[PDB]
């Protein structure tokens, strides 16, 4: 969709990888606010809501918190205090045609300033006098909503940029989307520290004869001590025991 | 509720719109550059009638804009520029002899006719026969019926086409509130609005003469100079106490002197500064002649060349079909676009000549932040001489050697820089008084107070008094040899190139004094200093937001027009010329002896 018409789409409940992104070799602008990119796995928040639009090459540094301008302005602001990050590359190969590509429109005027995080589409038009404008256009009527010229042999400053934006936020749910924690094969009859859904300790991992039902995640014995625990990626349950030590 | 805001609000509405029709016009345009059809010609007119016409409908809606009121000077600019009604207040009736006048003396300046009448053997076009038969040539003879060939058979068509078109060029000088045709020129200099900055639109004729006294006695000396080197092929036929031919300047009309190497060579015992055997020795082609052209840029301090032009853009002539002229021009499509129209070959010009056309596109992308009506250059001039800056210094050996073009061994001895000056000051010094001449009569002429039959006399006398020019044959009223030279034929003002080396040395100059170079100017660099590159861009980037006076004041410090920093660039040269004409019969004055 285009800049006046961007849309907000609902990702929640399943699990994204981001380090894909950062090696993509691919994106342009990806910058991030108020989150390092690193540091975006290991932990997750809620409002995961993604943006889709096209802006031009030149305007883009327009999209970032604190920044103001035209399509800032007029056609999406984003807040203050921004928690996510923002993904732009070059589409000059498939988002451009000859003679100029007249598909993406943008908000050129408004009565107002945009609050952050609204979408606005209107068929009204400007008033930059005084004369009312009945939907004929005159000297002061301004038609803002403008189609973009985006030809193969444009500028590089003016290369339309397919750019997306992602969000998040805190709400008093539980925790929406995160990423895989790289799960690690297991060892056994060793002495060695584990840290499953969850629970984690440090023990020996033998065989079990004990079955659990179909429900179970793991199993305690006396004195909330858990010593059995069912590992997800193989469905099997194996005891869990404290390694050696004492008095010598 | 105020105008100041409902005029931002309609000039931005108008630069994305300008800008979009602007760049569909552009794009055509390049491709009728590059292949020629039949159906192309027709698509012209096409895209041409509606982006003019576009500029007539906005032009109409800004008029209602009251001035007195725009405090802000970027948009008082902006607006001024828009408000040009130009062919508007003319009536439909008067209006439609412009374009029919125009097309019709385009045609006939055209056709290129040498044929000898009563001997009808062949002739080709202006190209291929008349240079070739003037610049090579060193017989008398046949120059001068070569003189009348031009001057004689398009000209003479042209008396009654030329008066009707000064005529009605001049009323609307009155309607668009200007003095004469020729003040509306003037008026891109015009500078009002600023305290102290404002210029005058008649301040521009006292200026252009107040710095031409100083010029004319290195021109006194040139032409002296110039000539006794050219009565050595002619001893005495032409008598060595007048002025010189005007079939004898190289050209057909004197503007450039390069033609004269052969005839007045000041010292050809010693070799000359060539590199064209050099570089193809080395297997150079049109990508690695740009690229190092390329280079030297971003050396400077400016931002390299984009990616868009070497897969966009054409170097050397394609195919055979394709007959389109590829002369070199500079290419501003916009939205990013810029390209290089130019055909690439081996020679010494066409490797200068690379290098003065990146300058005219590195200026493009300067004021591309500005807006669409303030993207072009301070005034007419500033386009011109920022070009040809460079080119100075990539003709210098110190530059050469330093790619490597030149032999790493070359002596740098008093002739071999004289002999680099002089010509140079042939091309820049020696058309400097045939360009005030002609910009002068235009002036004149179109001021209306000019009866019919004194417009030839007066146009012949003050060129033997300024140019120093005699006339090879006696010609009557009839004639009309002014209106044979291209820009005045044309309706391009010539004024821009006056002021292009005033302007190219005045930042040569600073530049040089910047990159805080030892030694005289003919040697100095531009290259490997980016303080100079700083210098350079900061009033680039104005464009035409800001005066062009002040432009002037940010590189040499000098509002006025500053002639002084011409003579140092030629001190060197003037020193010598001086002793050279010991002898010489240096200045000329009234002399109807050659053809009394
Ligand atoms: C997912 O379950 C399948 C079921 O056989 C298993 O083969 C696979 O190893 C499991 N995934 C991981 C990461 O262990
Ligand atoms: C070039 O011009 C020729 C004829 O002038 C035409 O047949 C050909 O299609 C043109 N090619 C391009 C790429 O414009
Ligand atoms: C005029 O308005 C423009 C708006 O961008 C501003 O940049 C400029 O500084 C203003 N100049 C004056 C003299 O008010
Ligand atoms: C331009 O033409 C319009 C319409 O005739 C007129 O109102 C206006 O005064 C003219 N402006 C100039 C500068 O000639
Ligand atoms: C221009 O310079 C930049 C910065 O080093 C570089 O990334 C780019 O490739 C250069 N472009 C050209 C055409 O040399
Ligand atoms: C400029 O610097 C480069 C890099 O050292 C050098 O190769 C070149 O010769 C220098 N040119 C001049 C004129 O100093
Ligand atoms: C150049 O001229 C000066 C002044 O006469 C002289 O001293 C010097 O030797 C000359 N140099 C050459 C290489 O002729």
């Amino acid at each position: 969709a285009s800049v006046y018409a961007w849309n907000r789409k609902r990702i929640s409940n399943c699990v994204a990888d981001y380090s894909v992104l950062y090696n993509s070799a691919s994106f342009s602008t990806f910058k991030c606010y108020g989150v390092s990119p690193t540091k975006l796995n290991d932990l997750c928040f809620t409002n995961v809501y993604a943006d889709s639009f096209v802006i031009r090459g030149d305007e883009v540094r327009q999209i970032a918190p604190g920044q103001t301008g035209k399509i800032a302005d007029y056609n999406y602001k984003l807040p203050d205090d921004f928690t996510g990050c923002v993904i732009a590359w070059n589409s000059n190969n498939l988002d451009s045609k000859v003679g100029g590509n007249y598909n993406y429109l943008y908000r050129l005027f408004r009565k107002s300033n945009l609050k952050p995080f609204e979408r606005d589409i209107s068929t009204e038009i400007y008033q930059a006098g005084s004369t009312p404008c009945n939907g004929v256009e005159g000297f002061n009527c301004y038609f803002p909503l403008q189609s973009y010229g985006f030809q193969p042999t444009n500028g590089v400053g003016y290369q339309p940029y397919r750019v997306v934006v992602l969000s998040f936020e805190l709400l008093h749910a539980p925790a929406t989307v995160c990423g895989p924690k790289k799960s690690t094969n297991l060892v056994k009859n060793k002495c060695v520290n584990f840290n499953f859904n969850g629970l984690t300790g440090t023990g020996v991992l033998t065989e079990s004869n004990k079955k659990f039902l179909p429900f179970q995640q793991f199993g305690r014995d006396i004195a909330d001590t858990t010593d059995a625990v069912r590992d997800p990626q193989t469905l099997e349950i194996l005891d869990i025991t404290p390694c050696s030590f004492g008095g010598v | 509720s105020t105008i100041e805001e409902q005029a931002k609000t309609f000039l931005d509405k108008f630069n994305h719109e300008a800008e979009d029709l602007f760049y569909q016009s552009s794009l055509a345009s390049w491709n009728y550059n590059t292949n020629i059809t039949e159906e192309n010609v027709q698509n012209m007119n096409n895209a041409g009638d509606k982006w003019s016409a576009f500029l007539k409908e906005q032009s109409t809606l800004a008029q209602m804009y009251p001035l007195q009121e725009i405090q802000n000077l970027t948009v008082k600019l902006q607006l001024q520029a828009l408000q040009q009604n130009g062919s508007s207040v003319l009536s439909e009736d008067k209006s439609k002899r412009l374009n029919t006048i125009l097309n019709t003396m385009s045609t006939i300046y055209s056709t290129g006719k040498v044929c000898n009448p009563d001997n009808p053997q062949e002739c080709l076009l202006l190209e291929p026969g008349l240079n070739e038969i003037m610049a090579n040539s060193l017989d008398y003879n046949e120059r001068l019926w070569a003189w009348e060939s031009w001057r004689s058979e398009v000209g003479k068509q042209l008396r009654p086409l030329y008066e009707e078109y000064v005529v009605l060029k001049n009323e609307m000088a009155r309607a668009n509130h200007y003095e004469d045709y020729g003040d509306y020129w003037r008026g891109d200099y015009e500078v009002n609005g600023v305290d102290g900055y404002d210029y005058s639109r008649g301040q521009l004729i006292e200026d252009v003469e107040h710095t031409f006294e100083e010029i004319k006695p290195l021109y006194e000396h040139l032409h002296a100079y110039v000539r006794a080197k050219l009565m050595n092929a002619y001893p005495s036929y032409i008598s060595p106490i007048g002025c010189l031919p005007a079939h004898l300047l190289g050209d057909m009309w004197g503007r450039f002197w390069t033609n004269l190497y052969s005839l007045t060579v000041p010292f050809g015992q010693k070799p000359n500064i060539d590199v064209t055997d050099a570089m193809v020795d080395q297997a150079w082609d049109a990508q690695r002649i740009f690229k190092e052209a390329e280079k030297f840029f971003v050396s400077v301090g400016l931002p390299n060349m984009t990616q868009g032009f070497w897969e966009n853009s054409m170097l050397t002539d394609p195919g055979n079909v394709q007959k389109a002229v590829c002369h070199p021009t500079a290419w501003d499509l916009g939205k990013g676009d810029f390209r290089i129209l130019m055909c690439t070959k081996v020679t010494m010009d066409d490797f200068l000549t690379a290098h003065h056309e990146m300058g005219h596109i590195q200026y493009d992308m300067a004021y591309a932040a500005q807006p669409f009506l303030l993207r072009n250059g301070a005034n007419e001039g500033f386009h011109e001489a920022v070009g040809e800056i460079m080119s100075l210094s990539a003709a210098t050996p110190k530059h050469l050697k330093s790619i490597g073009l030149l032999s790493p061994d070359f002596q740098e001895d008093n002739e071999t820089e004289i002999n680099f000056l002089l010509k140079q000051a042939l091309t820049i010094v020696g058309t400097l008084p045939f360009t005030y001449m002609l910009e002068k009569w235009r002036w004149m002429v179109f001021k209306g107070e000019i009866p019919k039959d004194q417009w030839m006399k007066k146009w012949w006398e003050m060129k033997r008094e300024i140019v120093g020019v005699v006339e090879p044959v006696p010609h009557d009223e009839t004639y009309c040899d002014p209106a044979s030279l291209f820009h005045v034929s044309n309706d391009y003002s010539f004024i821009r190139y006056y002021t292009r080396t005033l302007y190219q040395f005045q930042f040569q100059e600073a530049l040089c004094q910047a990159a805080k170079h030892e030694g005289p100017l003919h040697k100095c660099d531009i290259s490997n200093s980016t303080e100079a590159g700083q210098k350079l861009f900061n009033m680039l980037r104005l464009g035409k937001s800001e005066p062009w006076t002040l432009a002037l004041e940010n590189v040499v410090g000098a509002k006025n027009m500053n002639v002084r920093p011409l003579l140092n660039y030629f001190e060197p040269l003037f020193t010598w010329l001086k002793d050279q004409n010991k002898n010489s019969f240096v200045g000329w004055s009234t002399d109807w002896s050659p053809y009394a």
